[PDB]
RNA sequence: ACCGUGAGGGAAAGGUGAAAAGAACCCCGGGAGGGGAGUGAAAUAGAGCCUGAAACCGUGGGCUUACAAGCAGUCACGGCCCCGCAAGGGGUUGUGGCGUGCCUAUUGAAGCAUGAGCCGGCGACUCACGGUCGUGGGCGAGCUUAAGCCGUUGAGGCGGAG
RNA sequence: CAGGUGGAGCCUGGGAGUGAGGGCGCGAGCGAUAACGUCCGCGUCCGAGCGCGGGAACAACCGAGACCGCCAGCUAAGGCC
RNA sequence: GGGGGAUGACCCCAGGCGGUAGGGGAGCGUUCCCGAUGCCGAUGAAGGCCGACCCGCGAGGGCGGCUGGAGGUAAGGGAAG
């Protein structure tokens, strides 16, 4: 309501313009080592994810 | 009018400083709802149009269905006891089949009656005679007991 | 009987807003906006189709003056000279014949300065 | 071989079995006009004066037209002042058949 | 009869000397020459104008006090930053700028404007790159 | 021959998961799967709800192959606004307008040779 | 309803189909919703239902754009895409020329003076009775009725106070 | 007394709007032989010609009174590296 | 305006045709009434969405395609929310 405030409705054109950069970037993902699915990197694979360190076992 | 309409008379908002337009009662014509400006009343259209002319072109009228050969006096009928078919029946042997539209002007009730139904008929007795039904109607059909007060009425 | 708007308004800005077909941002969507266009474009047609007629001869010219400044020539002689030569042809729009009949315009260049030189 | 002509106002470079459009003409479109007026010779040599005294060109009336319309509207700002006029250029058709040298 | 328009034609390239020319006089010529305005198919909207190579760009002539009294300006973004530089310090510094400034000012304004000027090689005193013709003149 | 699914009236903002249906237009049935996995926006759930009924309406429906379909066409308009009254300072009032959205999935077969 | 202590103020909100025949069952889903099946002449008539315009938001395609600068158009040319045998036309825009929004109020506004976010719908020269001109007709040293009375399928006539 | 047939004049009537002007030239007053000042007079243009050409740009300075179309011609002011 | 006796809305000829406040003149369209016991309409009303086409100076009127699914309403007049 107060002080300063847009002198002109922004055009369509230059709003989207302004959305360049709101594009998304997909995940990144890595084949799991043992079980076939897909799963980030450096993340304990949810699926049985390691070996050494406790592979939060789904068995 | 805004003042014939439901709402009350307050202002509805301050006047100034409000930062809103500028206004009185909702019931002005601005607003939707509100009252209606130079709308339509109740009003009596009719006026006294000079006698002198009714009669003219009452009697001009019949004389244009006459000039054209149109009009046509018959007498007593006989195809009367109020009944369309049998009315229509005197109609053919007349000359009268429904081809084109008859103003029937008579006296006579029963005749009348015996018409009145036919998509093609505007029956109506001699002292109604007006000229907007001579001008509707093609054919002009009057008896003798309804030309003589026609012929009164003119003069 | 109460006439209402009915349809007549919509049908008026639809008209216009046809006309604004191809214009930038709502000066093609918007009938207000399309509305005070039209009116500059349809000035700017009106005073570039009687300029259009100068931005020709105008070309037309520096076409000339230039195949002729080829035979020793300044275009401002080259006219005089077929004034005096009563050759009224050239229709200074006629000098595609300077490009296109080379020939028939070096003829011409001779009968200009034939006549005052 | 061509022609230069003149027809309203305006100088043509008439080829033979060419098409032209031109302002119209008071010449039935079955008739044949020669514009008796011709202003140069295609093999050249042949200009002198404005109209070579014993050439011209003959070409039939294809049949007069009515141009595709150009709104002309005027508009003054703040002053409530608006024109529409609609405006059709009539012409005439003609086809470039002899070039009578 | 519709004007004719040409099509694209032939790149053409021209040598000029410089070394004693006025300047102006010279610049006005290479303009003329840089939209080909001399050739007969001239077209104010398509750039069909000669490729200009000039040599001897710092032996260019010219009248009065011209050397001490006339200054080239430029303004950078910032206070103050309005620089004076006179011709004898450009040529004697950036000679072949002196020439390249007095066509790029006599050149029209606009995208094609430039460009023109782009067809445009200045060179200090002599030698350049002969790769394409050069039908020197006057 | 194509498989489409039809999500009306989710109650979440179009220009939010628009932005998650962009990021699998034109992928195979496979990634989409692994990208709406671990993508890290509300809008992955809903799409990928979507997606998986578009699946399935392609094999127990047109005959079409888990195995051969991609996302074809993917969009979401803007489904009508949920209007609600904001308390402000000073008396205000304003309206926020929850936004609803209708996300749309259609799967093609693709050109498996 | 809601607002107001109260007197009081005071809204919005109509329409599937001829007929519910208002979609059994199956698939995805926790549902919502959707996909087949089915009903119907029609289901972008599916119940947030006749028609379904505009602003507004999307997806796809054609043309176009990262050394150019402007009331955004216009006049030229040229490219590329589409229609057509054809000549021609439609779309887009690269360059060149020209180019100070609309309304209002003012001596004067692009004006750094007023009003307008945009779209759709509502929104302002009326009616009565008198008057004064003009005009179309009737009758003219005359012209005309008012209230009423009679008549009347929306029929006219009478009525001379004035 | 003559020429002058003109969107001239005169007479009777219906409808008005205007009654805030402005720049320039010339003639004066006021002012300071100040003001894009002010007040009159006679003219003009802008007003309403913010349409067109020239004057770099610019209501009133110069040219010139825009019914429409032309990818024809002659000119006005002003110009022609 | 003057002609040619078609007397208009025809062909000639010659002139005028920037424009605010305003005066005057012609038309276009919307709702309703007479024309309608009629005519158009499911072989598709009104409305909607296109159109590079046709007619008119223009306001507009046609025509064709798609949508829509039950109304519409000539010529000539009449009245206005
Ligand atoms: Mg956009
Ligand atoms: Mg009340
Ligand atoms: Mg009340
Ligand atoms: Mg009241
Ligand atoms: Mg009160
Ligand atoms: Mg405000
Ligand atoms: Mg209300
Ligand atoms: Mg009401
Ligand atoms: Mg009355
Ligand atoms: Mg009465
Ligand atoms: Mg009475
Ligand atoms: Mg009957
Ligand atoms: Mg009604
Ligand atoms: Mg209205
Ligand atoms: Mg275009
Ligand atoms: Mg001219
Ligand atoms: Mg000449
Ligand atoms: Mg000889
Ligand atoms: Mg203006
Ligand atoms: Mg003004
Ligand atoms: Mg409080
Ligand atoms: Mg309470
Ligand atoms: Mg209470
Ligand atoms: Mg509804
Ligand atoms: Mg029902
Ligand atoms: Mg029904
Ligand atoms: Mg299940
Ligand atoms: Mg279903
Ligand atoms: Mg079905
Ligand atoms: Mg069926
Ligand atoms: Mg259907
Ligand atoms: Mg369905
Ligand atoms: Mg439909
Ligand atoms: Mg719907
Ligand atoms: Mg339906
Ligand atoms: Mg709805
Ligand atoms: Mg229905
Ligand atoms: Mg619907
Ligand atoms: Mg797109
Ligand atoms: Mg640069
Ligand atoms: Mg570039
Ligand atoms: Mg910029
Ligand atoms: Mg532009
Ligand atoms: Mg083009
Ligand atoms: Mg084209
Ligand atoms: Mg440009
Ligand atoms: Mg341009
Ligand atoms: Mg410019
Ligand atoms: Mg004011
Ligand atoms: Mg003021
Ligand atoms: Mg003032
Ligand atoms: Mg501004
Ligand atoms: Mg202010
Ligand atoms: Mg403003
Ligand atoms: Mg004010
Ligand atoms: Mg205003
Ligand atoms: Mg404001
Ligand atoms: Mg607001
Ligand atoms: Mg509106
Ligand atoms: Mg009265
Ligand atoms: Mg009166
Ligand atoms: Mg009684
Ligand atoms: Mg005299
Ligand atoms: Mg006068
Ligand atoms: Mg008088
Ligand atoms: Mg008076
Ligand atoms: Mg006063
Ligand atoms: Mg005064
Ligand atoms: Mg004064
Ligand atoms: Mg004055
Ligand atoms: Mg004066
Ligand atoms: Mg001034
Ligand atoms: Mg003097
Ligand atoms: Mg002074
Ligand atoms: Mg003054
Ligand atoms: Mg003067
Ligand atoms: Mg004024
Ligand atoms: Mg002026
Ligand atoms: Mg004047
Ligand atoms: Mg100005
Ligand atoms: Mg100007
Ligand atoms: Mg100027
Ligand atoms: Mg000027
Ligand atoms: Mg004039
Ligand atoms: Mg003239
Ligand atoms: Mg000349
Ligand atoms: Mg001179
Ligand atoms: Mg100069
Ligand atoms: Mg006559
Ligand atoms: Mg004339
Ligand atoms: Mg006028
Ligand atoms: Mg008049
Ligand atoms: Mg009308
Ligand atoms: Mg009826
Ligand atoms: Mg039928
Ligand atoms: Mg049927
Ligand atoms: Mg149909
Ligand atoms: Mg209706
Ligand atoms: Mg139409
Ligand atoms: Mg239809
Ligand atoms: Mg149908
Ligand atoms: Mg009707
Ligand atoms: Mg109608
Ligand atoms: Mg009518
Ligand atoms: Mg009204």
């Amino acid at each position: 309501a107060k002080h300063p405030v847009p002198k002109k409705k922004t055009s369509k054109a230059r709003r989207d313009a302004r959305r360049s950069h709101h594009a998304l970037t997909p995940p990144t993902l890595v084949p799991c080592p043992e079980c076939k699915a897909m799963k980030p990197p450096h993340t304990v694979c949810p699926e049985c994810g390691y070996y050494a360190g406790r592979k939060v076992l789904e068995v | 009018t805004r003042g014939e309409v439901a709402y009350s008379g307050r202002k509805i908002w301050p006047q100034k400083h409000t930062g809103r337009a500028r206004h009185g009662d909702i019931g002005a014509p601005i607003f939707v709802g509100g009252g209606v400006v130079f709308g339509p009343k109740p009003r009596d259209y009719s006026y006294t149009l000079p006698k002198k002319v009714r009669k003219k072109g009452l009697a001009m009228a019949v004389a244009d269905r006459a000039r054209e050969g149109k009009l046509l006096l018959v007498e007593a009928f006989a195809g009367v006891n109020g009944k369309t078919k049998e009315f229509l029946a005197w109609a053919k042997e007349a000359g009268l089949d429904g081809s084109e539209s008859v103003l029937l002007v008579t006296g006579n009730e029963l005749v009348r009656r015996a018409a009145r139904n036919l998509p093609w008929v505007v029956t109506l007795a001699p002292e109604g005679l007006n000229v907007y039904d001579i001008v509707r109607t093609e054919r002009l059909v009057m008896d003798l007991d309804a030309w003589e007060v026609f012929q009164n009425r003119i003069g | 009987p109460r006439a209402k708007t009915g349809v007549v308004r919509r049908r008026k800005h639809k008209k216009i807003l046809k006309l604004a077909k191809g214009y930038w941002g709502l000066r093609s969507k918007s009938f207000r906006k399309a509305r005070e266009t039209l009116f500059a474009a349809g000035n700017y047609a009106y005073a570039h189709r009687k300029r259009r007629k100068r931005d020709f001869r105008r070309l037309w010219i520096v076409r000339i003056n230039a195949a002729c400044r080829q035979h020793g020539l300044n275009y401002s002689t080259f006219i005089h000279g077929l004034k005096k030569a009563g050759i009224e042809v050239d229709r200074k729009n006629l000098a595609d014949l300077a490009v296109r009949e080379p020939q028939v315009f070096a003829e011409l260049v001779e009968r200009a300065k034939a006549a005052q030189g | 071989m061509f022609a230069i002509v003149k027809t309203g106002g305006k100088q043509y470079r008439v080829e033979p079995g060419l098409k032209l459009r031109v302002e119209k003409l008071d010449a039935e479109p079955g008739a044949t006009v020669e514009l008796p007026v011709l202003l140069l010779g295609g093999e050249k040599t042949v200009v002198g004066t404005p109209v070579v005294e014993g050439a011209s060109v003959v070409a039939e009336v294809l049949g007069h037209g009515r141009g595709k319309k150009i709104l002309v509207s005027k508009f003054k700002a703040k002053v409530q002042y608006r024109r529409k006029k609609g405006h059709r250029q009539p012409y005439t058709e003609l086809l470039i058949k002899e070039i009578r040298g | 009869m519709k004007t004719y328009v040409p099509k694209q034609v032939e790149p053409r390239w021209v040598l000029i000397d410089a070394e004693g020319k006025t300047l102006g006089r010279l610049a006005t010529k290479i303009a003329t020459l840089l939209r080909g305005k001399h050739r007969p198919d001239w077209t104010p909207n398509v750039a069909m104008g000669d490729f200009v190579v000039v040599v001897n760009a710092d032996k260019i002539r010219v009248t009065g006090k011209k050397l001490e009294q006339k200054i080239y300006t430029r303004y950078s973004g910032y206070p103050g930053g309005l620089k004076k530089i006179p011709l004898e310090k450009m040529l004697a510094t950036h000679p072949e700028r002196v020439l390249e400034h007095a066509v790029k000012g006599m050149l029209p304004k606009g995208p094609l404007g430039r460009r023109l000027f782009k067809r445009l090689k200045v060179y200090a005193g002599p030698d350049h790159p002969h790769q394409a013709q050069r039908p020197e003149k006057l | 021959m194509e498989a489409k699914a039809i999500a009306r009236y989710v109650r979440i903002s179009p220009r939010k998961v628009r932005l998650v249906v962009d990021l699998i237009r034109g992928k195979s049935l496979e990634e989409a799967r692994n990208i709406l996995r671990y993508t890290n926006k509300r809008g992955a759930y809903f799409v990928a709800k979507v997606l998986e009924s578009a699946a399935a309406n392609a094999v127990n429906n047109h005959d079409m192959l888990e195995d051969r379909l991609y996302v074809k066409a993917a969009y979401v308009d803007e489904g009508p606004a949920l209007k609600r009254v904001l308390p402000r300072a000073r008396g205000r009032a304003d309206i926020i307008k929850k936004r609803t959205s209708h996300i749309t999935v259609i799967l093609g077969e693709k050109h498996g040779k």
